């Protein structure tokens, strides 16, 4: 759904060009993360939410260094935020559809 | 005097209803669902579509009709046939799907896997409908 | 010519792939396989770890050479650190298998320096009681797919129990076409067993079947004079992109897509030369494999079609035309004879004798016997032979009603022979309907 | 190093059968198919070219007298055996019975048993089991071809 | 005297056909049978494995936790312990006799705590606070015949060895008649339950019927695959003498699954091993290497397998699989043979997840000639023409023929149909079917792609997909001549 | 079935030439190995009882099957149908191969009770 995904990007990070290429990517890591990372009743209210922190560390690295994301936007403890998406970067960050997802 | 006595006087009425919820594994189907994510729900919901319009349904047939579901709605984006398989099996492990192993019964009659359903409509009715982005597969 | 002799000897060799284990041919495509199949004995025979993996295939694409190839690897240099326990699918069946398994470990026990003895019973607790440095067992079970039925899998059960909880090291090769081996597999046994499944590699594109011609007919060793000869006359020919042998590998890459049918043409393309000049003449122009694929095809439809006599062809056409315009497309004796002696009256009316009933009854039977009619819903050949004695015990309804009443069904229909009978034939017109 | 005899007509398959019936086991296949309708000449010009070399060992099997699958095991058991005899007849061997093989796998045991007792000749050799009309077994099923193609794989290699 | 058929591999066991009612003239002419030296178990084959070892195997940096992975090396099961402990502990302090019913999905450690519920058991038993009691196991999928468990029971007790049935009225002799003071308690797991169910059902009936003697002592723990299974196999007097009590094992979840894979990485994981260089041979405390298994790694491959099934088997494999995959590497970077820090890192999990999800089909289907595509490709137009699932033969074989002899204008079937219909060769007449037909259809029919009944018209015969025919299709319009028309 | 008529055939003939002087497998190989085993040639007669009440399709392949035996020496086969319709009825129930078979050495007499009063 395009609401969720719109609303859970805007509460991380604070149209259709560059919030629009973070939106795509929370999309598809949000639908790959549903095949490959399995979350109990709790965690999956964030599934949405760490996915799209993680797009934003990419914006981070790649393109823009004057982006900035705060943590404690995703709805769990920030401790057990902290290892979920720790948990899903290290997992399927580097998973061989999401290689060629132009960040530009 | 066993669940008394390995959670350690005259033993209560408690104890009775202690050993009627310990050995009637009282499982709802409410309760199935809400353990589910967004994606099982959907391939729930389209095993039961499949189910509703063949009733003699392999793995494949019912792969074949969440595929055209799925580009009929557009949600997501589709799986393959062995996470397909794996889904159903997750089903199978929540308890809500079996796939069972059987002959057919047209011209050329082989052994196929197959889906029955052991959950009861009405409680998954009530909860897929509240779900916004599933009801094109209700 | 003994120098031609020996040539002609080592290239039959190597297509036959019976040279010794030092010099055995593995194609470029065939090298990750292989490998792969390399580590997993390895790691049993030497290293002591129990494996069960199950090879995935078409025939032919060299599960059993590669398998072969390895145990005679390993053969050669830890012969004592191992025994080999083959089971073929088709003939062992579940009883069989287990008096299968203890014979081969007696005859190998007693091979390396009784469990066979006694009731079936017996045997088994035997079996269980021997396997539940160490010697390693090497399962070799070919059609893992017939044990793997939806009854009961008791012995795969048992010997994924032997690989996960017993202490004695075993490696169990499965070997199958099935391409959905694992949804076989009763939940016991497939949580038992690793899921380790390798498929076999394929041809992906031409050249692959180009570099393993390549490699089946050079010779690499200087037993001949006329070894460096052939091998530029094969160079020259595989180099060159249209020589006759290019073709044909690209025909049988674009049909079979099979280096076993290439290699059983390319053998008595070989074996039929008498010199060395005629082996080249040979596979330059490629002119035996042209016979030989018109004789691969000398007893399809087309050819019994042409073997036919006159009288043989007038009663398949006017059968035909009769199924043709029948519903179901079945037919009998004597509604064919009545199509027959109508298109025979109408030839004769614008002279071709025409036959009685009484003899055209044998042309019949001859049609029948060269699989031109089939009899109406007619099974045939069962798959087993439980289901052919059942059949054996049974009259049929068919073969207790007279000759000329037996519904039959046509195994070509008109527009067939419309297309490959001659234009000059004069009952060509009687094709249409 | 063979004789290609004349049929008047099967001069191709004269040529075949001299590429493929040798009596050298390397460059021999396990298993070769004669196929072809009746009265064809399949038998004559097996004989013809089994006659012309006296030194290769064929041994003659009519399934259409087996009838069944059990009588063809235990026909193969016994014609080898009878064979093997003739052939070498100063080998001392033991008699196994034909009549205990119910089983194809019987009959995988009883040839190990058979073969492992002739280790004493010097050189590899063929033996030519034959078995002319193989579908025109009375009982035949899809399945029992098969066995007879891996038949080979339970057998030694070294024999 | 000549036979009408002949049986010549008969093998006959030794044994026995008088029961144990006939033993003695009167029950109190039967002894205490604790003290017989045959009765309550009172190997030689494992020296026949033996070599000589006359090489040196190198063990690596992976190789200790491959090993160590095993099924054959309790922490998430302690409640099901307490139950199952205290039940038969009470059982044989009581000299009661007593069905446990224990059920659950294939690995989730119900054959292991009952193994160290027994012995927990012998060990109590061995400091003289509950009697003595011999132990069995019987497992259904061991048996050859159903009935053969009568054989393995009577001949654990008694050390006879006799027919099923005489084993059979030993058992009830000795279950009812004989007194406690005369007798040894027995525990008996039955493992595999529903191996032993058959028509009758009386091996069922028997043995949870002994359980309801007065005399019998036996405490019977029989492990299923399903809780519902007295229900739907079996009768209501079977159902009734297993009991209203029933321990069900559930999958394990994946902090549980996590709990056991770091048990058996404990001394292994963060640990330093002395590694050569020159063969790879590592030693657990020349270069100082560490070795790692991320947790992380772990915690996914639990919450994976603890979705899929919640098995200990799986969970284990695949962290043993990750080991190998990171060891071949190893090994290929090295180059060691089979005579500062390694890790298992993530990506080999999620290799090993993955390898058991690629599906081969397609890609089978890929790499195929292209006269098997063209098969598949007719079959699929024939099913999108005329809306079935089976097709026969030769509506393909005249679907084949018109998709040759429409689009003939493409360059390929310019430079094909010759090759399909007289294989590139005059003096070879048109053909019926193509070119290798019958092999490209028994190759489909032998990767299980298609299904052909059974006829013997070879047109009329009918051909069903048995793979989906979505996967079907892509595979089809990845061939570049097949998507083009 | 013709495996049950040829199991028959040589059961009996097993059973006859032991009672009018090891076991043997019950097909036509025993035909083949009668002098082997008994040292005498083999004279083998078929009465067909009934044959309008037999499957004309397994008789036709029964002696089919017996024509086999014609490639040995020591083996002379003897055949008696007993027929109650007709000749021709018979002849179009069996294919013309076996009629051109049996016509080679064939003789015709009638039994009926009433021949010739
Ligand atoms: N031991 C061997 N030595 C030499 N060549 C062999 C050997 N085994 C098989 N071949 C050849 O290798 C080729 C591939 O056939 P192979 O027997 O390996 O098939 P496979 O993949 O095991 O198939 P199937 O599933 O039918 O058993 C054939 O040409 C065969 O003759
Ligand atoms: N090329 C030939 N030259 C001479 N005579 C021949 C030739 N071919 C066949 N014959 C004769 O025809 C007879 C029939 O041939 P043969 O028995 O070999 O046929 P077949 O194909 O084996 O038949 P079937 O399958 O019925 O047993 C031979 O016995 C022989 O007399
Ligand atoms: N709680 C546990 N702690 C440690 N290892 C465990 C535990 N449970 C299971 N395992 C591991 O899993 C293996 C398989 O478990 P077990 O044989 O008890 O399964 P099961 O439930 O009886 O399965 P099945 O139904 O297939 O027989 C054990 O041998 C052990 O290696
Ligand atoms: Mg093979
Ligand atoms: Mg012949
Ligand atoms: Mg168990």
């Amino acid at each position: 759904s395009m609401q969720q995904v719109q609303h859970c990007v805007a509460e991380v990070l604070r149209s259709s060009g560059y919030l629009k290429k973070l939106t795509n990517a929370t999309s598809i890591l949000y639908n790959t993360s549903l095949n490959k990372v399995m979350l109990k009743q709790d965690e999956e209210v964030a599934r949405c939410h760490i996915c799209a922190y993680i797009a934003s560390q990419k914006m981070n690295e790649k393109h823009m260094p004057d982006l900035c994301y705060y943590i404690d936007s995703i709805p769990l403890e920030p401790k057990k935020a902290k290892h979920l998406m720790n948990l899903f970067r290290q997992s399927l960050s580097n998973s061989s559809p999401m290689k060629q997802f132009a960040w530009t | 005097i066993e669940i008394y006595e390995l959670e350690k006087g005259k033993i209560g009425l408690n104890y009775i209803a202690k050993v009627f919820s310990k050995f009637v594994n009282n499982n709802s189907t409410r309760t199935r669902i809400a353990k589910l994510n967004i994606q099982q729900k959907l391939i729930l919901c389209t095993i039961i579509q499949s189910l509703k319009l063949n009733s003699d349904a392999t793995i494949d047939e019912s792969f074949d009709h969440y595929i055209k579901a799925i580009t009929k709605t557009d949600t997501l984006a589709p799986l393959q046939r062995n996470e397909f398989l794996e889904i159903c099996t997750i089903l199978e492990t929540c308890g809500l799907v079996s796939i069972k192993k059987t002959k057919c019964k047209g011209k050329t009659k082989r052994f196929v896997d197959k889906i029955d359903v052991d959950l009861d409509m009405r409680e998954f009715y009530d909860e897929m409908t509240k779900i916004s982005i599933l009801k094109p597969f209700l | 010519d003994p120098g031609f002799g020996s040539l002609q000897r080592r290239l039959l060799q190597q297509l036959y792939g019976t040279l010794p284990t030092d010099e055995k041919i593995i194609f470029t495509y065939l090298q990750d396989c292989q490998q792969e199949i390399d580590r997993i004995i390895k790691q049993s025979i030497i290293q002591k770890e129990s494996h069960s993996v199950i090879l995935v295939g078409p025939r032919q694409s060299y599960k059993t050479y590669l398998l072969d190839y390895e145990l005679s690897l390993l053969q050669q240099s830890y012969k004592e650190q191992f025994i080999t326990i083959r089971l073929n699918g088709f003939i062992h069946s579940e009883q069989t298998a287990i008096n299968g398994i203890a014979t081969q470990l007696e005859q190998q026990l007693q091979k390396i320096h009784t469990i066979s003895s006694g009731s079936l019973t017996e045997v088994f607790e035997k079996i269980l009681l021997l396997l539940d440095t160490k010697i390693t067992v090497v399962f070799i079970f070919d059609e893992i797919d017939t044990f793997a039925g939806p009854v009961r899998q008791t012995l795969l059960y048992n010997l994924f129990d032997m690989v996960e909880h017993s202490r004695v090291p075993v490696c169990i090769f499965g070997c199958t076409t099935k391409l959905n081996i694992l949804e076989y597999l009763e939940k016991r046994v497939k949580s038992r067993f690793s899921q380790r499944v390798i498929y076999m590699p394929q041809i992906q594109n031409l050249d692959d079947m180009v570099d393993a011609v390549r490699n089946l007919l050079t010779v690499r060793s200087e037993i001949s004079p006329w070894v460096s000869q052939w091998n530029e006359t094969l160079e020259k020919e595989l180099s060159d992109p249209r020589s006759n042998l290019n073709r044909h590998i690209r025909m049988n890459f674009e049909t079979f897509r099979s280096l076993p049918t290439l290699k059983n043409s390319i053998i008595p393309l070989v074996a039929t030369s008498k010199n060395f000049g005629s082996l080249c003449t040979a596979i330059k122009s490629c002119s035996f494999l042209d016979i030989y694929n018109k004789n691969q095809l000398s007893n399809n439809l087309t050819g019994r079609l042409q073997s036919l006599s006159d009288l043989e062809l007038a009663i398949l056409i006017s059968a035909a035309r009769v199924a043709l315009r029948a519903k179901d497309g079945s037919f009998n004796f004597n509604l064919a004879y009545a199509e027959y002696e109508k298109m025979i009256k109408a030839i004769n009316s614008r002279t071709i004798k025409l036959w009685l009933k009484k003899d055209v009854k044998n042309v019949w039977e001859n049609l029948v016997q060269l699989d031109f009619f089939t009899e109406k819903s007619a099974v045939g050949l069962r798959d087993n032979a439980t289901a052919a004695f059942y059949a054996s015990n049974y009259q049929f309804q068919g073969t207790m009603i007279p000759f000329d009443l037996r519904s039959y069904q046509m195994q070509i229909i008109l527009q067939e022979l419309r297309r490959i009978i001659p234009k000059s034939n004069m009952y060509y017109s009687w094709t249409q309907l | 190093n063979v004789t290609t005899p004349e049929v008047a007509f099967r001069e191709y398959q004269t040529n075949c059968l001299a590429s493929y019936i040798s009596a050298d086991p390397d460059i021999t296949p396990s298993n070769l198919i004669l196929q072809g309708y009746s009265g064809t000449g399949k038998t004559y010009t097996l004989k013809k070219y089994f006659n012309a070399n006296p030194n290769l060992h064929a041994v003659w099997l009519e399934p259409v007298e087996l009838v069944s699958w059990k009588p063809l095991l235990q026909a193969i058991a016994r014609t080898v055996q009878y064979k093997l005899k003739t052939l070498y007849p100063n080998i001392p061997t033991t008699d196994y019975d034909p009549l205990q093989v119910e089983e194809p796998f019987l009959l995988v045991k009883t040839l190990h048993n058979i073969f492992v007792q002739y280790e004493s000749l010097q050189e590899k050799t063929c033996l030519f089991l034959i078995l002319d009309g193989f579908d025109s077994l009375q009982d035949l099923d899809a399945a029992l071809f098969n066995k007879y193609i891996k038949l080979n794989e339970l057998l030694p290699k070294d024999s | 005297v000549i036979r009408k058929f002949t049986k010549k591999n008969v093998a006959r066991a030794k044994k026995k056909y008088t029961p144990f009612s006939k033993r003695f003239k009167s029950i109190a002419a039967i002894p205490d049978l604790t003290s017989l030296p045959e009765f309550y178990g009172n190997s030689r084959f494992e020296n026949k494995l033996k070599t000589t070892q006359k090489h040196q195997i190198v063990e690596t940096i992976f190789s200790k936790v491959k090993k160590q992975l095993n099924s054959s090396y309790l922490p998430a099961r302690e409640n099901e312990f307490a139950s199952i402990y205290l039940s038969a502990y009470s059982a044989i302090e009581s000299d009661s006799a007593t069905t446990i019913y224990v059920a659950g999905t294939p690995g989730v450690g119900k054959t292991l705590t009952v193994r160290e519920v027994v012995k927990e058991l012998l060990s109590s038993s061995a400091q003289r606070e509950i009697p003595d009691f011999l132990y069995v196991e019987i497992n259904g999928l061991k048996m050859v015949k159903p009935t053969d468990c009568y054989e393995t029971l009577w001949n654990k007790v008694s050390g006879e060895r006799l027919t099923w049935a005489a084993s059979m009225e030993s058992l009830e002799f000795y279950f009812k008649r004989v007194p406690k003071n005369k007798k040894k308690t027995i525990v008996v797991l039955l493992d595999e339950l529903d191996a032993m169910v058959t028509k009758s059902q009386d091996i069922m009936y028997n043995f949870f019927n002994w359980t309801t003697y007065e005399n019998a002592k036996l405490i019977v723990i029989a492990v299923a695959n399903t809780m519902d299974l007295p229900e739907r196999q079996l009768g209501n007097k079977i159902t009734s003498r297993i009991g209203f009590t029933r321990i069900m094992f559930t999958g394990y979840t994946h902090e549980e699954l996590k709990n056991i894979i770091d048990l058996r990485l404990k001394g292994l994981n963060d640990s330093f091993f002395y590694v050569d260089t020159k063969t790879g041979n590592a030693i657990l405390i020349v270069r100082k290497v560490r070795l790692r298994m991320s947790a992380d790694a772990i915690e996914i491959a639990s919450r994976k397998v603890a979705s899929v099934s919640g098995d200990a088997r799986r969970a284990l494999k695949v962290c043993k699989r990750a080991a190998e995959i990171a060891e071949k590497h190893y090994m290929a970077k090295h180059g060691y043979g089979y005579d500062g820090v390694q890790t298992v890192h993530i990506t080999h999990v999620m290799k090993a997840l993955n390898e058991t999800l690629n599906s081969h089909v397609i890609t089978f289907m890929t790499r195929l000639s292209f006269t098997a595509k063209l098969f598949i490709y007719a079959l699929l137009n024939l099913m999108k023409k005329n809306g079935s699932q089976e097709q026969e033969l030769g509506d393909i074989v005249d679907e084949i023929k018109l998709l040759i002899e429409v689009n003939g204008s493409n360059k390929f079937v310019m430079e094909i149909a010759k090759t399909l219909f007289q294989q590139g060769s005059d003096n070879i007449s048109e053909q019926l079917r193509i070119i290798s037909w019958d092999f490209v259809l028994n190759q489909l029919l032998d990767a299980g792609i298609l299904f052909k009944q059974t006829m013997k018209n070879d047109r009329i015969c009918c051909v069903k997909l048995n793979i989906s025919v979505e996967e079907a299709k892509r595979a089809m319009n990845e061939d570049e001549t097949l998507r083009n028309l | 079935n013709v495996r049950m008529m040829l199991r028959r055939s040589m059961y009996k003939l097993y059973s006859a030439a032991d009672a009018e002087e090891n076991d043997v497998s019950y097909d036509l190989s025993l035909v083949e190995n009668f002098k082997r085993l008994f040292g005498k040639d083999l004279a083998m007669v078929f009465n067909f009882k009934d044959v309008d009440s037999i499957n004309f399709n397994t008789l036709d392949n029964f002696i089919i099957l017996l024509k086999s035996a014609f490639k040995y020496d020591h083996v002379k086969i003897s055949l008696i149908f007993n027929i109650n319709t007709n000749l021709s009825n018979i002849e179009k129930n069996l294919r013309q191969s076996t009629i051109r078979l049996l016509k080679r050495n064939y003789h015709k007499l009638d039994v009926s009770s009433n021949k010739g009063f």
